[PDB]
RNA sequence: CGAAUGCUGACAUAAGUAACGAUAAAGCGGGUGAAAAGCCCGCUCGCCGGAAGACCAAGGGUUCCUGUCCAACGUUAAUCG
RNA sequence: AAUGAUGGCCAGGCUGUCUCCACCCGAGACUCAGUGAAAUUGAACUCGCUGUGAAGAUGCAGUGUACCCGCGGCAAGACGG
RNA sequence: ACCGCCCAAGAGUUCAUAUCGACGGCGGUGUUUGGCACCUCGAUGUCGGCUCAUCACAUCCUGGGGCUGAAGUAGGUCCCAAGGGUAUGGCUGUUCGCCAUUUAAAGUGGUACGCGAGCUGGGUUUAGAACGUCGUGAGACAGUUCGGUCCCUAUCUGCCGUGGGCGCUGGAGAACUGAGGGGGGCUGCUCCUAGUACGAGAGGACCGGAGUGGACGCAUCACUGGUGUUCGGGUUGUCAUGCCAAUGGCACUGCCCGGUAGCUAAAUGCGGAAGAGAUAAGUGCUGAAAGCAUCUAAGCACGAAACUUGCCCCGAGAUGAGUUCUCCCUGACCCUUUAAGGGUCCUGAAGGAACGUUGAAGACGACGACGUUGAUAGGCCGGGUGUGUAAGGACGACCUUCGG
């Protein structure tokens, strides 16, 4: 184990915002339009935490005007640019699989503004 | 320009600049040795047997310890013959560095996979299932049919059997290149070597040009 | 994604909310096709007063699938449920003209350059 | 195919295997030695060993515990007064492994498993 | 599913060959009453590593 | 008397293999013993509870109790039944 | 009309029925101990390939190949039972 | 029977073999419909589907190559060439078949019309009952519809993996050769050189530079998930546990919200090759024989995925026991059917072995690490997976004059 934990003891990100299982999640995910680069937003709720280091993740869930387009993002992957918080959420559990089927009218979920 | 082969430390997913993604296999070759003389002159057919590693002073036995002793070597995991190709010639005892690999642009590995045991017939050749019901009678992984009749009545050598397979050698050539660090001697590669992981698997320079 | 007779929505204005995936389109024995892929399917319905009828039959330029799509890091946007925009036979670009909904940006390639025009999304 | 994994099957239930432990759990600090199977003890070790850390905590939670395995508030009382000094200052090696033969009635390899200090 | 003809004597024997079984005999030999004892195991009088455990 | 898928008696053979009669579960101290997993006492477990509990009828023929024995029987051992 | 563990077809819901399978928990299969079976059986030191023949060869002619003996699996053949 | 071919009416606008052919002629194979009854009736289980195959080549695409009434294109025909590849649905038991739509393209044939000690049974030859028809009936129909029992614990051959034994003329530990064997030989597509060649024009290049398939085989957690009954929290009642606090159980883990590390693919790398030889078809060089001449008879060039190398891997029990490196070591007696001889007194070296603590090695074996010194495994100090806000103390306020 002592071989790559300096390998990428190096390649981690370097400050990543807050969230929980449910906190809103935007990954700024530098993609493929045209000639030049720009930010483009995927503002959403972790329903699934990684704990892992590099390899690990924290969750965005989107509404995507009615049909999302589901990320499985990687927090210490260079291709997540950074993370900019619009609003935390107030979860119990590790992973929010019930942010996805609740929707509209109830979708929401108060803030945990704590 | 030999092959340098190592432990299967593991692997990694290694993490750049502009969005690349190198999940590389993880390695541990440390300063190689040749160790003899194979050739015409001793042999008539020239190679270079190398040892690489350490061994603890007690094991190292007397005409080992002599095979070292006559050798004067520290103990290394295994000695190794690299066929000489006319440039390609050594001879006994020399302790080495990893330069070899300055270019490379594609190595090997072969070396001992994954333990298994009797692996299954589904996954050694990607058979297919027959259905789950409408009567299954019992054959819900059997291989079924292996031969024919009366006519020659004999199993083919060679068919594809199910079987222990895997946790063995391995070669694995004519592999692109991601990174090495010769100051640690690493060697990480887009796509992760064969075998158990912390193995030795044979990673030499592209036999396929 | 989307395999015989896949479930399939419609992105477009056409009406039809209904087709079906029946052969994929490219080569032999192509199986899990989506994304970008256009396969052979045939429409289910349509709209009452629509461009097609019940039992047109075209091929697909998917936009979606439940499959969602990877991205540089290894990452995906994944669909939540498989809705789709089908094609002309001799002119391609989906039959209708009005889309919405999700796409992919794999379908950009100046030959979908017609809905790539004015979209919503993507 | 058990890479890396802990634990055993030992023709024996989960629940049970959590159980059949059990009653061990306080017991043999109740007289600190057996007969045993060595791999059960080996295991037991690993039934033991594992659970003799606890013998190092006293406080409510483990009071629940102690006897919330093995179900009993017996032998926690008696730890929770006793036994605590006497490993004050150990890495560990608290039991020792000790060959005995097999058992008459199966063939089966016996061992006398006991507390390192022992000492009923 | 039945041998369709009766095998002989001597084979009999040949795959009896390996079923031979091997003995022990590497007895070991205690320090303090030299009681014979198997290696690595408390003495018939509970005794290993020298020591009386246990005591019965 | 070699042969009749003859008959009766004895011994092979595959094999030291399958199988060991419900997936409700056990654990430790103490007693005896020529010799404890299976017996006795003790302390823990768990399962049944319109029954795996208590009592009639028919049928059954000493199996009920006390002492005493370990040849065979008990799908293994047996101080036990 | 009502009815049907009745015959045939088409909608809704549903989901590992399938493209295409992945992992996990239980009871066997494997090693040690004890006890301990059946169908079957001219006799056998019991290889492949062409050809010939009560006309589809382990056992014939010519011809290639192959150190002695186990253990876990598989089921083309022995006109297998 | 099929295919093959021999003749030359004739056709074909020309031209009997561009591509067809009268009437007649001579073959080949043994697959269709047939004949014969030599073996099986003290048992050789029928149609079709499913998984897995394999070779022949009278060549489907690809490859080559020639010719062509073959401009590019797209054909027609003849010779070579067998490395690789070779659709998804609806309709009916169906094979057959038909049809919908794709693709380079959906080749033809043998193997007990392959394959039931590997699966099924819908069809076809049992008992029930029906209609039409046929006979006085009993019942028949080779006319049609509904229902309906399938056994094998693998001795030998064989085949896939995996060990013990013995030999290789002293013993021991290393590195070996490479006789010989086995897996791979796709390409589609699209972009540039070239709307250029052709071709009026269209449309359409030759040989060459760029990008993508899809299938397929090797590799790995290293994304992305999944999973994970030992990692957590919330819950229905209750067994009950000296009663408020906590149990454990039980309820499919009681139901439900999650999930390590590893293991894994829908996730991510990888490869088809480059190279040489020989050619082949067939064509190309000179060559007289037959003053010419010619691919032929003597002396000269090319030619496919077809064969010897190039690639991988296996591999000296290759009994032809191949090759080099080590080092262990060189005891006193006799005796005869006196020598490659049997037996009596010292010596056990390399090493090995055994029992012990063990692993990505595993059915066992076998292998690996390691044997106190033992980092071998756990145990004790630093890590932080995944769950997801425990339980308990106290606190005050919360409720009345303040809290407005």
């Amino acid at each position: 184990s002592n071989i790559i934990k300096q390998l990428e003891q190096e390649q981690m990100k370097q400050d990543v915002p807050s969230f929980r299982p449910g906190d809103t999640v935007e990954v700024k995910v530098w993609v493929v339009e045209g000639s030049k680069k720009r930010l483009q937003a995927f503002e959403g709720v972790v329903i699934a935490i990684r704990n892992r280091g590099l390899h690990s993740a924290f969750t965005v869930r989107k509404i995507s005007n009615g049909e999302g387009v589901e990320r499985v993002f990687q927090t210490h992957s260079p291709v997540v640019d950074s993370i900019s918080v619009k609003r935390r959420g107030a979860v119990r559990k590790a992973k929010l699989y019930y942010l996805r089927e609740r929707t509209g009218k109830a979708a929401r979920i108060k803030e945990r503004l704590n | 320009m030999i092959g340098l082969v190592g432990k299967k430390v593991g692997m990694t997913r290694i993490f750049t600049e502009d969005g690349v993604s190198i999940p590389v296999t993880v390695i541990e070759v440390e300063a190689n040795r040749v160790t003899q003389v194979k050739d015409l002159a001793n042999d008539g057919y020239r190679a270079i047997q190398v040892t690489t590693g350490a061994k603890k002073a007690n094991r190292v036995t007397k005409p080992e310890a002599g095979h070292f002793a006559k050798a004067g070597v520290e103990a290394g995991r295994g000695l190794w013959e690299f066929r000489l190709a006319e440039g390609e010639e050594f001879t006994v005892g020399q302790s080495i560095s990893v330069e070899l690999f300055a270019d490379v642009k594609k190595v090997d590995v072969t070396g001992t996979s994954k333990g298994k045991g009797f692996a299954g017939t589904v996954k050694r050749w990607n058979f297919r299932t027959q259905d789950a019901t409408h009567g299954n009678s019992l054959s819900h992984r059997v291989p079924g049919s292996i031969g024919q009749n009366q006519t020659p009545g004999k199993v083919f050598k060679g068919k594809k059997m199910a079987g222990q397979m895997g946790n063995e050698r391995v070669t694995v050539q004519s592999l692109d290149v991601v990174r090495v660090d010769a100051e640690r001697n690493l060697l990480l590669v887009k796509g992760a070597v064969p075998g158990a992981t912390g193995s030795d698997l044979i990673v030499k320079p592209a036999v396929k040009a | 994604m989307i395999q015989e007779q896949t479930m399939l929505n419609v992105a477009d204005n056409s009406g039809a909310r209904r087709v079906m995936c029946i052969k994929v389109l490219g080569g032999s024995h192509r199986r899990y096709a989506g994304v970008g892929d256009i396969i052979k399917i045939t429409i289910k319905e349509a709209i009452p007063r629509g461009k097609v009828k019940k039992g047109d039959v075209l091929k697909a330029v998917v936009v979606r699938t439940k499959k969602g799509v990877r991205r540089p890091d290894g990452s995906v946007i994944r669909f939540d449920g498989n809705a789709c925009v089908l094609l002309n036979n001799n002119s391609e670009q989906p039959i209708g003209t009005r889309i919405f909904g999700p796409v992919t940006r794999e379908l950009r390639s100046e030959k979908f350059m017609k809905i790539i025009s004015l979209a919503p999304e993507v | 195919m058990r890479h890396r994994k802990s634990g055993r099957q030992l023709n024996r239930n989960s629940s049970h295997r959590q159980a059949m432990f059990r009653n061990m759990a306080g017991s043999l600090v109740r007289h600190e030695i057996i007969k045993t199977t060595l791999p059960k003890a080996k295991e037991l070790r690993r039934v033991v060993e594992p659970l003799i850390t606890l013998a190092k905590t006293d406080s409510v939670a483990n009071r629940r515990l102690a006897f919330a395995r093995t179900r009993d508030n017996e032998i926690v009382a008696k730890l929770f007064n006793e036994l605590g000094p006497r490993f004050a200052s150990r890495a560990g090696g608290y039991t020792r492994i000790l060959k005995c033969g097999f058992r008459a009635g199966d063939n089966a390899p016996m061992a006398y498993i006991e507390l390192v200090d022992r000492s009923e | 599913a039945v041998q369709q003809n009766k095998p002989t004597r001597s084979k009999r024997g040949m795959r009896r060959s390996h079923d031979a079984l091997t003995a022990v005999t590497s007895l070991s030999v205690d320090k303090t009453s030299g009681e014979k004892h198997l290696r690595h195991h408390i003495t018939a009088d509970g005794y290993y590593r020298g020591r009386k455990v246990i005591a019965k």
